[PDB]
């Protein structure tokens, strides 16, 4: 709260006079690393005290951005690219579930629309690539096609399916079995057994797939790519 | 105005302080000291109010801050020889609280010229929308500005007060009269530039770097003595005393 | 798309210093001193807004009689300015503030002059 | 008062008189819109010695690009009553 | 050196000893709520399946891109920043002189739901727009898919053809050359004139040069990024006039000066 | 034929730097402007005092200046570049003017946003478009090359059309949405030293190899 | 180990002369 705030700032003063006093010392001696620019890039980055919490079997890639109070269950996915804001409300992501790459998943910035909608993902859910999802509900075992956009108040039933590039509108309600898509979302047709078949099983195949890019990404970073850089001219 | 104008602003800066200090300590010396009296006294009056009604309308007239600094420089000249010519122990006193604050204020707007000079600032109607893109800065120059204009409590009326004192002291009414219009005047010229970065909505905004170090805080000081100084004026005004005395013993 | 800025184009010619012409575009509704300073035939440096009271005739351009009579006649301060920023304190009656002439579509193919830049960066 | 254009009713008669005397032109065929070329019975030679004598008249240089566009009487007219160097 | 020289080095480890405790302290204050910046961990280069992508020596890589697993990259084609190329279930080409640009992901698939399956193939000379997604689909040589842009798998984007930018082409949809499809779902608008054949032939190669710039400036050391910071610092301004009272004519380093194939004019 | 470098660096421990300059050209960013730390902005980019661009977002002035706008936002995964010219045939600089949102996962490409306008998401703005002060484009528009929004209107659609005239109150809701997205932009930028602990890192990578 | 930049070592000094000097200035008046 607001005690804890101010204990968050008196200690960003503290940490800015230390910091500082390192960089005389290595004035002093003659150094010049801390002039350079490293990326201040965080996978997962906190404001304040909301903070994400990410199950230990969730594949999240090093280039996403998972800022604020975000969940993430156990077997998902967040691939390379993807951005997962909740901060002026709450993102949660259930079981399973791949968030594919290049993703946005985020809520309303202010609440002058009104009061800001939380974005809850369900479990075994497929997110298509470079899709957004803007404080909407997202029920277990559906589809979310690629390049697709879903606004605040959006509900997309079990089982049901937004079609690749469509753009359901404001509080649109996706009732299960059903193939909505273009722009604005409109009902296609209904799901066959098949493709909810094959909702599951991607959803699956997925989190293999998750597993094996999580253990080539945790492999220790290779030192001679690290002499390589410094010893350049 | 032309050289003010013409030359490199911090020539304009050194220019609009130091030598008026260094003058009007020859002057005092040689005039004040010496002794032909009444024409030498008459001199500087008629030429103090020339100088108040002309530099009034002529800084009421232009629409670049660098003139209207200018002919303010003029016009307060005016307001402190009005000091000179009365004569008398508090006339030095009061030219010299005049000279000290003056070139204190003057300090202040030229800290904020130069600032603003990074983006070429030239006209008035360029500091349009400057109180919210750089909210402190309007506030630090409205003070400044309501300070040249000697509103109360702001060091500016210091010198103001003088000059109706004198005027009711040494017995000289159209003094006054010329004093009110010449005030009234000033603080319509100086309210415009409030006006101009609090009131307008241009289509168009130029926005200014942020100064330097220095400036920040000389004005951050400057600032704090305009605004504080009539709580506190206990030093200048002994100091300026001890020197009218100091000038014949 | 139905609505294109193409729409609001006003097609123009402008006659630099030198004698060279050139066509110059620009939009409806936008002075002549955008348009001008598009292409760099007066430096959009030496005047950044589209206000009298930030104008010392640097905007200032030379138009046939054919063309003057298609814009609003010049206002007592539009006159002042240029008279005071001429050399010789004379008025020309050619000279127009390009800050005051907004481009309408009535002013297709309008011919303007651009005389040499005054000085305008003051120290 | 100052001026930066000649009245274009005064460059129409200077243009108009410059042609009629300009030699292989009977002053019968030069009417304002007239073509040097097709309406005046002139080579290219011919129609090259023509802006030049404008030129002189009107006291100032006239660029190869606008030189080819004074084709006819009209055109030469507009040029010059709106270009500032002409006096 | 010397005496002074150890004497100062010795205190300058014990006030750096002081600024990390403090920060230390700091950090303890703050109720270590505060995630600590670590070492990136992002590989522009990734193998996965025993994959490795196979990219030639002109190619410009943005260090931000990520390209992975069975990917293959001609002779002066460009990756730009947030690009994404994941081959890990199947292959993905790309020929010579093609840019992605930036925030494009390319994919593949396993196995499509009907049909045979097919790698992503990405021909020579193409331009792929910004954010545009490449799914298991074919983009043949010389053409043009604009930027937002989503081909879904199956598809084939025919030589000298078009994708208009923001358009949604679905599964197994073939452009045909000549053609520009656009909208959503995408659909035949018009032939394409000659002069935008040769705008994207020409934007193809101002990648390529595009590309040259980029490279060079994302592989330079940390020294030579000190080095051009301070001379880009000292010729931000001039003074010629006091230049010419000194006699001297100050000279842009060539560090500093861009490859005339980039600039506008 | 496809022929490898040895030297080809695979993984780079500093990451993707955020400023790229490119000869003279360097990025402009004001010191009370947030930028993201994953942004990329390179060549000839402004970003004014108050505005904000967030993460993911890539600012490309290689061809062309860009230029973000005092309060004004570009969300997130935006892609802002420029060309050397319009079809219009006026300056193709990308010009995002004050109090301007443009929403997140947006394409734009040397368009013109005159002051307080709002871009909905995933919205595509091509070469010489322009959107005329006031105006609201819905999310997913895409408005073709040379394009215009009148002003006090809104627009949406593939390709975009008009929809209907905005209100008084919704034109002045446009700068509040702005004011707020640079408020909450502020608490981002209250999470950042001026410098990184980074280099500690690096210097024990180094160390522990000797 | 060693600082190498000599004029750095004597600016040093010299800033540590200038801060026990004035130490020293105040608790001598
Ligand atoms: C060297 C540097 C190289 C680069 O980096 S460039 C790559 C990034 N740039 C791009 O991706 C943009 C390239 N240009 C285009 O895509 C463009 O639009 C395009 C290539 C379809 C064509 O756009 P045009 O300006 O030529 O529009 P047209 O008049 O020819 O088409 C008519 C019609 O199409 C529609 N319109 C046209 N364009 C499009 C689209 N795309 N979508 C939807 N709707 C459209 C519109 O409705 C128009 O009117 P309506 O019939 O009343 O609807
Ligand atoms: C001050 C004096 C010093 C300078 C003068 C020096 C001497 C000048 C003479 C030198 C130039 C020549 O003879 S150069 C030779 C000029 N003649 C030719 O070009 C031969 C082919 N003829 C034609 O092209 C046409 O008959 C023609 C009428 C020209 C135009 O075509 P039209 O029929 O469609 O008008
Ligand atoms: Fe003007
Ligand atoms: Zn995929």
């Amino acid at each position: 709260g607001t005690l804890g705030r101010a204990f968050y700032s008196v200690g960003f003063w503290i940490r800015e006079t230390g910091q500082a006093l390192d960089r005389l010392g290595c004035r002093l001696q003659g150094k010049n690393y801390f002039r350079e620019q490293l990326s201040r890039h965080r996978t997962l980055m906190n404001v304040f005290d909301k903070a994400p919490i990410v199950d230990k079997e969730a594949f999240v890639a090093p280039s996403a951005s998972v800022i604020g109070d975000v969940h993430i269950g156990r077997g998902s996915s967040i691939w390379y690219g993807c951005v997962l804001r909740g901060d002026v409300n709450t993102v949660s992501v259930g079981s399973g579930t791949n968030i594919q790459d290049n993703s946005l998943v985020h809520v309303a910035k202010s609440n002058l629309s009104g009061k800001v909608h939380p974005t809850i993902i369900g479990d075994n859910v497929t997110i298509g690539h470079s899709a957004v999802l803007h404080g909407c509900t997202v029920e277990d075992e559906t589809f979310i096609g690629m390049g697709a956009t879903l606004l605040d108040g959006v509900v997309v039933e079990k089982h049901g399916m937004v079609a690749a590039g469509a753009l359901v509108r404001q509080n649109t309600r996706i009732p299960s079995g059903e193939v909505w898509g273009g722009n604005p979302a409109r009902f296609l047709r209904k799901l066959t057994d098949e493709e909810i078949a094959f909702i599951s099983q991607s959803a699956t195949n997925y989190s293999n797939l998750a597993q094996a890019h999580a253990a080539e990404n945790a492999k220790p970073l290779n030192v001679i790519e690290f002499e390589k850089v410094l010893r350049k001219k | 105005p032309d050289i003010y104008e013409g030359s490199p602003t911090p020539v304009t800066a050194f220019l609009s302080i130091a030598p008026k200090i260094s003058i009007f300590a020859n002057i005092l010396r040689v005039f004040i000291y010496g002794s032909y009296g009444a024409t030498l006294q008459q001199i500087f009056f008629f030429c103090s109010i020339a100088s108040m009604i002309l530099g009034a309308l002529a800084a009421m007239a232009q629409t670049k801050v660098k003139r209207l600094l200018a002919y303010s420089s003029i016009g307060h000249v005016g307001y402190i020889c009005i000091g000179f010519s009365c004569g008398t122990i508090e006339g030095i006193q009061s030219l010299l609280i005049g000279i000290f604050i003056y070139a204190l204020m003057t300090m202040d707007a030229f800290a904020i010229v130069l600032a603003l000079r990074q983006t070429r600032v030239k006209y008035i109607a360029d500091l349009g929308a400057l109180a919210k893109t750089n909210p402190i800065l309007a506030i630090t120059f409205s003070i400044t500005m309501f300070s040249y204009a000697g509103i109360p409590p702001l060091a500016g009326f210091c010198s103001k007060f003088y000059l109706f004192f004198a005027a009711l002291g040494c017995g000289a009414y159209f003094l006054a009269l010329v004093g009110v219009v010449t005030s009234v005047i000033g603080c319509f010229y100086y309210i415009r530039l409030v006006k101009r970065m609090f009131f307008d909505t241009p289509r168009t905004w130029i926005l200014y770097e942020p100064m330097d170090r220095n400036k920040s805080l000389l004005l951050a000081m400057t600032s704090f003595f305009i605004t504080l100084f009539l709580l506190y004026p206990s030093p200048l005004f002994s100091v300026t005393h001890q020197m009218a005395l100091s000038l014949y013993l | 798309g139905s609505k294109k800025v193409s729409d609001r184009i006003v097609k123009l010619s402008a006659i630099d210093p030198d004698g060279y012409k050139q066509d110059i575009i620009g939009l409806s509704g936008q002075t002549l001193l955008r348009a001008l300073t598009h292409t760099g035939l007066i430096d959009p440096a030496s005047h950044r807004l589209d206000d009298i009271e930030a104008c010392s005739a640097e905007c200032e351009v030379q138009i046939a009689e054919e063309w003057l009579e298609k814009l609003p006649p010049r206002t007592y301060d539009e006159e002042y300015v240029l008279k005071r920023s001429s050399r010789s304190r004379i008025l020309n009656k050619h000279s127009r503030l390009g800050c005051q002439v907004v481009l309408t579509q009535e002013l297709q193919g309008m011919v303007v002059a651009v005389p040499e830049a005054k000085p305008w960066d003051i120290p | 008062v100052r001026g930066s254009f000649l009245d274009k009713s005064e460059v129409t008669d200077r243009v108009l008189s410059v042609v009629k005397n300009f030699q292989k032109v009977d002053p019968s065929k030069v009417t304002p819109k007239a073509n040097f070329q097709n309406d005046l019975g002139l080579d290219s030679l011919d129609s090259v010695e023509v802006v030049m004598a404008l030129e002189e008249e009107f006291g100032f240089e006239i660029p190869d690009n606008e030189a080819d566009k004074i084709q006819s009487i009209d055109l030469a007219v507009d040029f010059i009553a709106s270009h500032p160097q002409a006096k | 050196m010397g005496t002074l020289g150890r004497a100062i080095y010795t205190v300058g480890n014990w006030i750096r000893g002081t600024g990390q405790a403090l920060d230390r302290v700091g950090s303890l204050l703050q109720g270590s709520h505060r995630i600590e910046e670590h070492l990136s961990r992002h590989r522009t280069l990734m193998n996965v399946f025993d994959k490795s992508p196979l990219v030639d020596k002109d190619v410009f890589v943005a260090p931000s891109a990520s390209v992975i697993g069975d990917v293959q990259i001609g002779k002066g084609s460009s990756i730009w920043y947030g690009c994404v190329l994941r081959g890990d279930v199947n292959n993905i080409s790309v020929g010579s002189g093609t840019n992605i640009q930036d925030n494009t992901l390319v994919h593949v698939a396993k196995t499509n739901i009907s049909g045979k399956v097919l790698p992503t193939l990405i021909g020579d000379n193409v331009t792929v727009g910004h954010s545009a997604v490449i799914h298991g689909c074919t983009v043949e040589d010389d053409a043009f898919v604009g930027m937002g842009a989503t081909l879904l798998d199956g598809v084939v984007v025919e030589k000298h053809a078009m994708v208009a930018a923001g358009s949604l082409v679905k599964q197994n949809t073939r452009i045909p050359s000549g053609e520009v499809w656009g909208g959503n779902p995408a659909k035949f608008m018009r032939k394409l004139t000659d002069e935008e054949i040769v705008y994207i032939s020409q934007s193809a190669k101002n990648y390529i040069n595009l590309a040259q710039i980029h490279a060079s400036e994302n592989s330079k050391s940390f020294e030579q990024i000190e080095v051009e910071r301070a001379l880009r610092k000292k010729y931000a301004r001039k003074d010629e006039d006091y230049d010419s009272m000194l006699g001297i004519t100050r000279e842009t380093p060539p560090e500093l000066i861009l490859p005339d194939n980039v600039l506008p004019g | 034929q496809v022929t490898p470098s040895p030297d080809r660096v695979k993984w780079d421990y500093r990451g993707q730097r955020q400023i790229i300059p490119l000869g003279q050209w360097l990025p402009k960013v004001a010191v009370d402007a947030y930028v993201a730390p994953n942004v990329v902005l390179a060549g000839q980019v402004t970003v004014w005092d108050g505005s904000s661009v967030w993460n993911g977002a890539v600012l490309r002035g290689d061809l062309n200046k860009i230029t973000v706008g005092f309060c004004s936002n570009v969300q997130e995964r935006c892609v802002v570049h420029a060309a050397w010219s319009s079809p219009t045939g006026l300056p193709a600089q990308t010009l995002i003017d004050r109090y301007v949102t443009v929403g997140a996962y947006s394409l734009l490409r040397s368009c013109t946003i005159e002051p307080e306008c709002i871009i909905g998401q995933h919205s595509i703005l091509m070469e010489g478009s322009l959107v005329e002060t006031r105006s609201i484009l819905e999310a997913g528009s895409v408005l073709p090359p040379g394009r215009r929004i009148p002003s006090g209107e809104l627009w949406g659609g593939n390709p975009a059309r008009f929809i209907r005239t905005l209100t008084n109150e919704e034109t002045l809701e446009i700068p509040k949405l702005a004011v707020a997205i640079n408020h909450l932009s502020g608490d981002y930028f209250s999470e950042f030293l001026p410098y990184s602990t980074i280099y500690l890192e690096v210097e024990k990578f180094k160390k522990s190899l000797g | 180990k060693v600082s190498e930049d000599k004029n750095r070592n004597y600016a040093v000094v010299a800033g540590v002369v200038a801060i026990v000097g004035s130490i020293g200035w105040y608790l001598k008046a």
